[PDB]
């Protein structure tokens, strides 16, 4: 959807936008997954598994929310809430480190280092230097184009 | 034929700023009438057409103070 | 998921090592804590419009 | 405008938005189209820009041609901060720059 | 940076890549790293430049 | 990141892109990479002292919020050169013209 | 290189010498797609010994 | 919503103040568009004050910097709700949890010169679901003003108008709610009081026609400055004590 | 050597959703090329069909809402631009939606028509919780090619229209994602041979068959200036 | 609806037969590129020709020989007999032989005439040999295939070092040797995104550039004519 310049990442300083880009695609990957789930239209106890699962793998993150506080309603709400990408909530200080963040990885079946292999939609030629791709939170700001005319 | 440097007008008659007042008062003639361009168009506007005609080598001062006189003397 | 009646919804994966003791303030109690000293009178004579 | 960035217009050529050079040749939209013969008075010349049919963008495109422009950014702390190039209409309201300069 | 990263990437050496010994005239390197089994970033191989 | 192939000295060069853009020359430079990897080091402040303990760990590596706290000071010290001496640059400009 | 083909051939060779070196450039730099991930940036084994 | 958050964004969302938050709430009555109704709960409640409360939910009103406000509920129909619970959703909000922008899928790479330093490349799925749409609502002031002779009333069937653009006004001056004004259509009709004319012994066919000076010699309407387009939202004539505005408002 | 000619063999489906189309006999070069063609042909020219106009009598305006319903118009909008729907028409293509009461309203309640078929009977646009509510509009829906914005479709000004009537957007994109790889055909025949398999996934409007040979024509029809001589 | 767009510039831009230039006016965006691709691929790597596959070296048949005082290294004789455009008819394969001696540089004159064999112009030098009394001698063959080889993907081995026959030879089937596309952007009176496929194409010899456009134009229709709807 979108195409940025890593060039400017060694003078910007920002690897916390390459964490976050890593992070979001490992969240996308799991709603996508859910959404998958719910379009195959499995039974509950299957999806509940999965649903425990990527809530509590992971490291001492000290969040003890779990499942069986309510059962065999809204959990087809909260799938049709989460099925366009998992809100993963992660802190800015205590927050989340590379283990965390390939240990939630490795369950949405995507490679570790994040290079994604990608292909071409001009020439069709299979891209060597295999691309990180993920997601990012944009934003468009006060200033317009055509206001400035 | 898009120009992109006036340099090889300028090997004819280097000083790179009578080239401009002289494409000038070459174009005036062909933009208001009663002349006709030697060199034809190449769907261009005459300012392309004026450095086309000052890089060929036909048009200079004298070319222009003799046509001056003989327009001066028709008239 | 019991806190607010809204986060049943949305399970927010929360990655806090550290523990939370203090929770999240009103975010404008710097705002309002003039106004509420201001306003609302005080029968000893400090701190007000009295 | 807003400046963007345009790969490709080799290097005396930029680019230019469409409603910004519809209206920036104004006047030579109307001395062509009184040579042409196309508008009659000038009042059917300025309807005919405001009906914006296929004929006026014709005429723009035999002006914007072979016709330079200056592009200028405010702080010109040296005599290469004013450079000319060549206009070439871009869809949109920003303009689309050489990439080198 | 933009055509400087690509003539970096166009112009580097590597070592015992796919292709080796390329006898070529023209010298059109282009053509087999288009069709099959030449990386652009091969070893040194002996081709005709005028 | 290698070809396969071993046992050789150098052990095919790396194809990873900081180490491109650092050996390139062109806006990837050492001061950048070294702040990215490895250690900070030192930071700039305009009254003229440091502390005696810097910044040990690197933005591939979680800082500590005291680390943070006075790295803030070197953008303190970057950001207000930018602003200043515009218009006696201008001045100077102007005389110059002015003269000649 | 720039500076050599300007002082070489002129300045007529050398404004499509700089052009067609941006085109290659720009049509082999999306023919490469480099990228900046975790497995780019590299950690000292040594560095906290050094610390 | 932020795929990637801290935590602080339902604690802004709800500490902000632009959401409605559900006070003593419990069994949700009626809720559409407009209106949020919550049957009181058991737990706590007033002698004499049990009832009902209303949550009027604000439509596309003008804020300051010529944005719009809207407030989505999130509770449909039959659901336990607690004091504290969000209802409405205002701008930049996702279910009562802050949501500024929206996030897309990023490669990481040079590409053929559309993205030179800092550029952004997008595409154009994007611009097939709408995607940052924005709504700018600006506000169309009028004037009429009173001089020392003449009446003060603005007033409808202004002449120099043509019949297509009459025929967007409803009586006293004002566009039908729902109507588009794009460039120089008429919004409101600009009136010009009969003073400082009356008393001219020239220009009497002028004052037959166009009389005293109804629009201006070659302007354009106030509405907005050319180069717009869009509709109408609220009309907001608001009247004095003894003034006579009964037909337009 | 003389070349094979591929023909549309062992199809494959996994719901009413997905598609999967085999091409057997293949060779070399035309495995990636005749790949990326196709991909590139069925994510641009598709005569489809999409809600255009809405002429509803409740609202005047998008941004005024009914009494009653629980979201706004502007959504019920986006949601009738998601809306997909299978006709052949003859230029003249409208329906309504006509029920009260408290409750979902599916894409079903639309009134049948000869040419009009709803691809998704499950799909619901509207929101009412109130009692006694009716609903009024007329849905408008023509054929292009792709996604039309609304500045060129005012921009041509034939005619007036009445207030009430609201133009949204189209997207007319069955193709949300669309997938090819080469693998071993195992024909063993002859050598070089090899499988080109394309996994697309659609919304059930037009036929997945129907749809890659008129993009197989459309790709044909190209050849007119390179055919002929210069 | 069903109309497209199509090309209209049928204003050729030509150079002498080795180097061509073509250009297109108005087609709708999403087909220059697509377009560019297919021609480039099928003009890139599927056409039939027929090049130097197979040489008979008289002499010392090993990887490094001294020519018997050409003073020339083999690689360069393999190369210069890559690039040589010969016309071969519905014969597969044929085998001839030259004989030459004397002063001067081997020219294509010293291939005997044949039916099929045509060779169109005499200036493309083989061998620079030393002006001595010496001759040279080795036969040619050419075959008819498709596409481009590689050095790697070929034959087991030299048969258990039987130099009796003859090594294998790099061959450049197709008379393409370079081509490249342009796509530019231009516009009808009223949409402004559209593209101009400007293909440039470089020729070896013997093959009119727009009638190899045209053959590439068949090859793709010939694989997908049962697609098709209409006649």
């Amino acid at each position: 959807d979108i195409v940025l310049n890593p060039l400017g990442v060694p003078s910007r300083m920002n690897i916390g936008q390459i964490l976050e880009t890593h992070l979001g695609m490992a969240a996308k990957g799991i709603g996508d997954k859910i959404n998958a789930m719910l379009k195959q239209q499995q039974e509950v106890a299957k999806l509940r598994e999965f649903i425990q699962r990527a809530y509590d793998l992971g490291a001492d993150v000290r969040q003890k929310v779990d499942l069986s506080t309510f059962s065999d309603e809204e959990v087809m709400r909260l799938a049709e809430n989460l099925r366009k990408g998992m809100p993963i909530a992660t802190p800015v200080f205590d927050g989340a480190k590379e283990a965390e963040i390939k240990e939630l990885l490795k369950l949405g079946d995507l490679p570790t280092s994040g290079q994604i292999r990608l292909y071409d939609g001009r020439t069709g030629e299979q891209f060597e230097r295999p691309v990180t791709v993920g997601y990012m939170y944009m934003l468009k700001l006060n200033h317009l184009v055509d206001d400035k005319m | 034929m898009a120009r992109v440097t006036v340099q090889d007008a300028v090997e004819k008659i280097g000083n790179r700023f009578d080239l401009v007042l002289v494409a000038a008062r070459r174009a005036r003639q062909m933009q208001v009438g009663g002349k006709d361009p030697l060199v034809p168009e190449e769907n261009d506007k005459t300012t392309v057409i004026a450095l086309r005609e000052i890089e060929e080598g036909l048009i200079n001062n004298q070319i222009l103070d003799v046509r001056e006189r003989q327009e001066q003397q028709e008239q | 998921m019991v806190y607010s009646y809204t986060e049943k919804k949305r399970i927010r994966k929360d990655f806090g090592k550290r523990p939370q003791v203090l929770d999240v303030p009103y975010l404008l109690s710097i705002q309002l804590d003039s106004f509420q000293k201001f306003i609302e009178q005080d029968p000893e004579g400090q701190y007000g419009l009295e | 405008s807003v400046i963007t960035v345009g790969p490709y217009l080799r290097l005396h050529q930029c680019g230019l938005p469409k409603k910004m050079a519809l209206e920036l040749f104004k006047p030579f939209i109307y001395g062509k189209l009184e040579l042409r013969g196309l508008a009659t008075t000038i009042k059917a010349a300025k309807k005919m820009v405001e009906r914006e049919e296929a004929v006026v963008w014709d005429i723009l495109d035999e002006v914007i041609r072979e016709h330079p422009v200056l592009l200028n950014r405010a702080p010109t702390l040296h005599r290469l901060g004013i450079q000319a190039f060549e206009p070439v209409l871009i869809e949109g309201k920003a303009i689309q720059l050489h990439p080198l300069v | 940076q933009d055509v400087v990263l690509g003539l970096y990437y166009m112009t580097r050496d590597c070592v015992n890549a796919k292709g080796e010994g390329m006898v070529l005239t023209g010298p059109k390197e282009a053509e087999r790293l288009y069709r099959s089994g030449l990386a652009s970033l091969h070893a040194r191989v002996k081709v005709r430049i005028t | 990141t290698v070809i396969n192939r071993d046992g050789q000295e150098e052990k095919q060069v790396s194809f990873n892109s900081i180490y491109m853009m650092a050996d390139s020359g062109a806006r990837g430079s050492a001061a950048q990479i070294r702040q990215l990897a490895g250690m900070r080091g030192l930071m700039a402040k305009p009254d003229g002292s440091i502390i005696e303990t810097p910044i040990t760990a690197n933005f591939r590596e979680g800082l500590n919020v005291l680390q943070y706290f006075i790295s803030t000071h070197g953008a303190r010290k970057g950001l207000a050169d930018t602003a200043l001496k515009t218009a006696n640059s201008g001045y100077l400009t102007r005389r110059l013209v002015d003269v000649a | 290189m720039l500076n050599t083909c300007y002082r070489i051939l002129g300045l007529k060779p050398t404004v499509i010498f700089a052009d067609q070196i941006m085109y290659t450039g720009f049509a082999y730099a999306a023919r490469s797609g480099a990228s900046v991930g975790i497995d780019d940036m590299v950690i000292p084994e040594k560095k906290h010994e050094i610390i | 919503k932020p795929l990637v958050g801290t935590g602080m964004e339902r604690a802004v969302a709800v500490d902000s103040g632009v959401t409605a938050v559900a006070k003593r709430g419990g069994v949700v009555q009626y809720v559409d568009a407009s209106r949020i109704v919550i049957k009181v709960n058991e737990d706590e409640m007033y002698p004499g004050e049990a009832g009902i409360d209303i949550y009027n939910l604000t439509k596309y009103t003008r804020s300051n910097q010529n944005t719009c406000i809207n407030q989505m509920p999130c509770v449909s129909l039959g659901e336990p709700v607690e004091r504290g619970d969000v209802l409405a959703d205002g701008p930049s909000t996702d279910l009562g949890e802050l949501a500024l922008g929206q996030n897309m899928r990023v490669a990481f790479m040079p590409w053929n010169g559309y993205n030179f330093e800092d550029s952004i490349l997008v595409s154009e799925r994007v611009v097939q679901e709408d995607r940052f749409t924005t709504i700018h609502i600006q506000e169309l002031a009028c004037v009429s003003r009173d001089t020392k002779l003449g009446p003060e009333e603005i007033t409808a069937d202004i002449p120099n108008v043509g019949e297509a653009a009459l025929s967007k006004l409803d009586e006293s001056g004002i566009v039908y709610i729902g109507a588009e004004v794009t460039g120089g259509d008429i919004l409101v009709g600009k009136v010009t009081p009969k003073g400082e004319t009356q008393l001219t012994p020239e220009e009497k066919l002028l004052r037959a026609i166009f009389g005293e000076k109804a629009s201006d010699v070659k302007d354009s309407s106030l509405r907005v400055p050319n180069g717009v387009s869009g509709t109408v939202i609220d009309v907001q004539v608001f009247t004095r004590d003894g003034v006579e505005k009964d037909k337009r408002a | 050597t003389e070349f094979l000619k591929p023909r549309l063999v062992d199809i494959e489906q996994v719901s009413s959703t997905h598609a999967k189309v085999t091409l057997e006999p293949l060779e070399r070069g035309f495995g990636h090329t005749l790949g990326n063609a196709l991909r590139r042909i069925l994510l641009s020219s598709m005569p489809g069909c999409a809600v255009t106009e809405v002429e509803i009598d409740g609202v005047l305006h998008e941004y005024s809402t009914k009494e009653g319903v629980q979201e706004d118009i502007l959504e019920i909008l986006l949601n009738l631009k998601g809306l997909a729907v299978r006709v052949q028409g003859k230029d003249e293509v409208i329906l309504t939606l006509n029920k009260s009461g408290i409750g979902p309203v599916t894409a079903a309640d639309i009134t049948h028509d000869g040419d009009v078929e709803i691809v998704k009977p499950q799909h619901v646009i509207c929101h009412l919780t109130d009692e006694n509510a009716s609903i009024s509009m007329r849905i408008k829906v023509q054929r292009g090619r792709g996604y039309v914005p609304a500045s060129t479709r005012i921009h041509s000004e034939e005619d007036e229209r009445p207030i009430g009537r609201l133009l949204v957007d189209a997207c007319y994109s069955p193709v949300e994602r669309i997938a090819y790889n080469v693998e071993a055909a195992r024909v063993e025949q002859r050598t070089d041979l090899d499988k080109l398999v394309i996994e697309m996934e659609t919304n059930g409007t037009i036929d997945p068959e129907e749809a890659i040979r008129r993009a197989a024509t459309i790709l044909a029809e190209q050849l007119e200036a390179f055919v002929d001589l210069r």
